[PDB]
């Protein structure tokens, strides 16, 4: 059963401490066992261990978009005031994993590459990813009467998913046209695929506690002038 | 019976509700005014009535349908002029009125405008037009449509004492035709009390 | 209990890549700290304007 | 209320407000010609950079020109169009779309012979340019009025619009700028004029539903 | 009155949310990324064309920023500052194009050291790129403006109205990236320094005169 | 001798003059109102005695010296609002009636916003008000500003009677001191007739 008052609040303060606590154990045990007790790549070396800091990012910038984008299409085919705002609770979560992803990245290059910046197919795809970020929450941030920040921010979201796989697969395609390649397909090591996955699971809680706390926010931010507001 | 008809609507705007518990039938030959201030929601009554806007609660029905399912017969029936005109400011007046004419036009439309008060101006940019010859721009689709359902949004305002008057006159006509007209305005009507029916926003 | 590293912060917090690891940990470590904070800070300073519009 | 009713009214509601379809095309001809002068008399590299230019220009020109699509409507009859014409709310998006791009579009096409001869392209160069931008254009203006139905109301012509279709237009980019790189080859390009015309139907009906749902979000 | 008091009122019809300051930011970042998806991700070929690339998208911010200056005041208040305001038009315009290019020409000179490493210039470059866009991007929204001021504001008005804002700005971008390119060749700059700076005082002087008699001219 | 006088003001749009010949000088405290058709030249004059466009043929002094010829001297005192309200639509009610006032205590704005009726949506987007709280927004400076010399061309638009009534006492008792308001309304005001000076348009 589904009733959603602004009930939610106290749900959602409800899941935050634990969530938090849990996310917080979670990503230092996935990054004690990497930086310090996972091997070492036999090429790169120890610049290696940036994976635990970029896949993770890279892996959710997406997952929180697609979740943006599920969280739109629930809030415009039965216009549901709260799965709107969920757009707007996880947009900047959303837009800083892909700056983390896009940091972690070119710094990740630099050994190699050797500048801070060449274009490669990995952080292209992650830069238009934040444009789309900073399209929607740009746009949530310039109507002036909520509720139509919501329902506009869910149809570009849902414009954008519809561009996304395009987009990428584009831009997959580009980077073959030119270099006629990337380097090459990055490896996973038995012994350090573990702290990958415990690392992508702390951040998938670390963006849950997040958005519970954002979507609090954002909900008294609706309701501030309600008699439910009392406290 | 019940050409249109309000079943409960609500309207709440941030800490002010504006109406509650609203149900109203009009039926052919009403003409129904809204009453209210600067505060209430008139103008959010009859955009809700167009259909432009959803309700937050309650619905509103044309002919016994709501207005989502009947959404291509009901425009064939309506006529609004709300606060801003709805003409293109940088056409002459003729075009803009050519535009809203189905057929026989450029032979009705000359005659509209003479009607609304408009004679010689026919070819003249809209945006050199006086303020309240914008107006009489709208208002001139008064004497062209056919639609049975007019709800007009102050047709007054910048309207002389002779233009209000014709156009008194031509919504006075229209009702015994089958016509209905919601009407909202400040200046008070120039005819007596039972022709008009107040309906306010309890 | 093993170590990857064989020592403290003369073997660890250097591998040959020490400006490069430690900078996506410090730029990392520093947009989710601001987010939390954001969070929090914004939380707490929409509960004090509801009391102050009761006034 | 006719479909073509509404569609010249555009036409002619656009031809009296000269100098604001102008600005495109002055930009258009300024970005396409300050490069050239950038490079000095060197033939190689304008060869490379041609059609990467001429398509950014083609995007910025339309991006210009896409503040006033539905700019003088909500200040006066953004409605009467969703509030009458018993025509749907799509079919009425298709016909200012359609408009628009008569306008817009069409423009830098008619330009074209004047331009492969300006950066000293061939004529199967130029049939392969006309050929991306009657395919390309109209994408543009179809992926260009979400943004402007959504961003209608703010009242903000400028950056806000330019950073929520100009990502979108980028699959565009990149397969024009291909198609016209590979025409410099003289290699068949039947494989990037098949992706444009893809693009091209993907988005012309999905862009009226999406424009219409956006207009009556911004309407209320 | 109180020529400050327009200035940041102008400032805070562009800004409403501490968020909203960043716009033309990641607007001029879209816009430098639309070329290396088009010309290629080649890092020397960007070089030379880095000042071509970056004066194109002041141009277009500066021509997407002209349009709100006046054109959204006549329709509700471009009047009550000639008639009221006792400080003269021109400070009037001075304020309003200050304040243009406060949210215009100040974010690109803030990105300025983010796109010079994307384009792939140097120190000396990046140096030359901060000279050229604080002394010739104010000049964008000073000469721009008369032409602007005329074509949004003057009833039944031709092309002819538009050859005053596009095609003023030639000079200003031939000497601009002339510059940028004997930079990047590391030769002596000063040459077209002096210059970029005596149309600043050159335009700064008479612009506003222009632009108040040009908005006296049309508002009648 | 005293304050602003059109001497044989001559304007003539199109083809047809508008008007031809005026020559009014207004001395201090008198109430008067352009009466004329809609289609008359009350706008047209308004805006040649504001300053803001040019007679065709003739000129209009302020206290002996034309409006070019001082244009600081009359901009302090004066107080035009047009058919237009002259009010940023993005800002609230507030900020965009700070801009108006001399320094903006924040506490004589607020004290006029209650005044003309607009008590708590003091902060709203002026947007959002309805359709006559935009015009309260722009009509409220008449309690803010010093000016003797209001240009108020159709105040009573779309607002309300209570409204009509405030801005008709506010008037009356502001010309009796030193004031001259030169009014263009379509709608009699409820006062009595020795208290406004009629001129026509000849
Ligand atoms: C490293 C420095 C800090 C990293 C950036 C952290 C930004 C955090 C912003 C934040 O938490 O606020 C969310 C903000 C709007 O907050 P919200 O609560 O929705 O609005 C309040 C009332 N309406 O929503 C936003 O504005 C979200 C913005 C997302 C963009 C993030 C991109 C980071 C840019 C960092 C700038 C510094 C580095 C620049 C480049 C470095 C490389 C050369
Ligand atoms: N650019 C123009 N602006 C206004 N009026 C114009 C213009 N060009 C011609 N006119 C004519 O000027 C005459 C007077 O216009 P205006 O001064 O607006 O009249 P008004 O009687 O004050 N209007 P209103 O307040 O609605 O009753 C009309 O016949 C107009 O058509
Ligand atoms: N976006 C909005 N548009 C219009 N009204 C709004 C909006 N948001 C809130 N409101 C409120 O809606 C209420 C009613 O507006 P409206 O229906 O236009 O009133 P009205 O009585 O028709 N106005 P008026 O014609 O001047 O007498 C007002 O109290 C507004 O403050
Ligand atoms: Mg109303
Ligand atoms: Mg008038």
């Amino acid at each position: 059963q589904l009733a959603i008052p602004p009930r939610l609040y106290q749900i959602c303060g409800w899941f935050i401490p634990w969530l938090a606590i849990a996310s917080v154990v979670v990503l230092t045990v996935g990054w004690i066992w990497g930086f310090g007790f996972a091997p070492a790549d036999y090429q790169q070396g120890n610049s290696y261990r940036i994976i635990y800091l970029h896949v993770p990012a890279a892996i959710w910038s997406m997952g929180i978009y697609a979740s943006m984008a599920v969280a739109a299409f629930i809030g415009l085919v039965w216009q549901m005031k709260m799965a709107n705002l969920a757009v707007a609770a996880m947009a900047p979560i959303g837009a800083v994993f892909t700056f983390i992803a896009l940091v972690t990245g070119s710094a990740w290059g630099k050994p190699m590459w050797g500048t801070w910046w060449v274009w490669d197919a990995r952080l292209t795809s992650e830069l238009v990813l934040l444009f789309l970020y900073v399209g929607v929450i740009a746009l949530w941030h310039a109507f002036d009467d909520r509720r139509l920040a919501g329902r506009a921010a869910g149809i570009l979201v849902l414009i954008g998913v519809v561009n996304l796989p395009i987009i990428h697969y584009s831009v997959e395609w580009w980077n073959t046209l030119h270099q006629g390649s990337t380097r090459m397909q990055q490896s996973i090591d038995p012994a350090m695929r573990s702290p990958l996955r415990w690392s992508i699971f702390g951040f998938l809680l670390l963006s849950a506690t997040l958005t519970l706390m954002r979507m609090r926010n954002l909900i008294l931010l609706m309701e501030k002038r309600r008699p439910w507001v009392s406290e | 019976m019940g050409m249109l008809e309000a079943r409960e609507l609500l309207c709440e705007r941030d800490e002010r509700t504006l109406f509650s518990g609203l149900s109203f039938t009009l039926n052919a030959g009403e003409w129904v005014q809204i009453t209210g201030s600067n505060g209430a929601g008139k103008t959010t009554l009859l955009r809700l009535l167009t259909g432009l806007s959803r309700p937050d609660a309650g619905e509103v029905l044309w002919q016994g349908q709501p207005l989502h399912q009947v959404r291509d017969s009901y425009h064939q029936n309506l006529l609004w002029i709300g606060h801003q005109p709805g003409i293109k400011t940088r056409l002459t007046a003729l075009e803009n009125l050519h535009f809203y004419h189905r057929d026989g036009d450029t032979a009705q439309c000359l005659e509209a405008l003479a009607q609304a008060g408009l004679a010689g101006f026919e070819d003249i940019p809209v945006n050199q037009l006086s303020a309240g010859q914008q107006r009489r721009v709208a208002l001139a689709r008064l004497w062209l449509t056919r639609a049975t359902l007019w709800i007009l949004d102050e047709p007054f305002t910048a309207i002389d004492v002779n233009g209000v008057d014709r156009l008194t006159q031509r919504m006075a006509q229209h009702t015994e035709q089958g016509g209905i007209v919601i009407l909202t305005t400040h200046q008070p009507l120039n005819v007596a009390e039972s022709k008009i029916r107040r309906i306010s926003l309890t | 209990m093993t170590p990857a590293f064989a020592s403290w912060n003369e073997f660890f917090a250097m591998g040959g890549y020490a400006f490069f690891v430690w900078l996506a940990v410090v730029m990392t470590v520093i947009p989710l700290v601001v987010l939390v904070v954001h969070s929090v800070m914004q939380h707490r300073a929409i509960l004090r304007g509801v009391a102050q519009q009761r006034a | 209320m006719m479909f073509w009713r509404i569609f010249r009214l555009e036409l002619r509601v656009a031809f009296r407000h000269s100098a604001e379809i102008a600005n495109p095309l002055w930009f258009f001809l300024i970005v396409i010609t300050l490069f050239p002068l950038s490079i000095g008399p060197e033939p190689q590299l304008l060869a490379r950079i041609a059609p990467g230019i001429i398509w950014v220009a083609a995007l910025l020109s339309s991006l210009l020109a896409l503040e006033r699509l539905f700019r003088d409507d909500l200040q006066d009859g953004s409605l009467e169009q969703l509030m009458l014409l018993p025509l749907p709310l799509p079919a009425v998006v298709l016909a200012k779309v359609m408009a628009h791009w008569m306008v817009t579009g069409l423009p830098l096409l008619i330009l074209s012979p004047l331009v492969a001869m300006l950066l000293g392209m061939d004529v199967y160069g130029w049939q392969v340019m006309a050929l991306t931008l009657l395919l390309g254009t109209p994408t543009l203006g179809f992926l260009g009025a979400p943004g402007v139905a959504l961003t209608v109301g703010l009242k903000r012509g400028g950056v806000l619009l330019s950073i929520l279709v100009l990502p979108l237009t980028i699959p565009l980019l990149i397969f024009a700028t291909a198609a016209m790189d590979a025409a410099s080859m003289h290699l068949p390009v039947d494989g990037y004029l098949a992706i444009l015309g893809a693009l091209l139907a993907g988005t012309a009906t999905l862009s009226p539903f999406a424009t219409a749902a956006a207009l009556r979000i911004s309407i209320q």
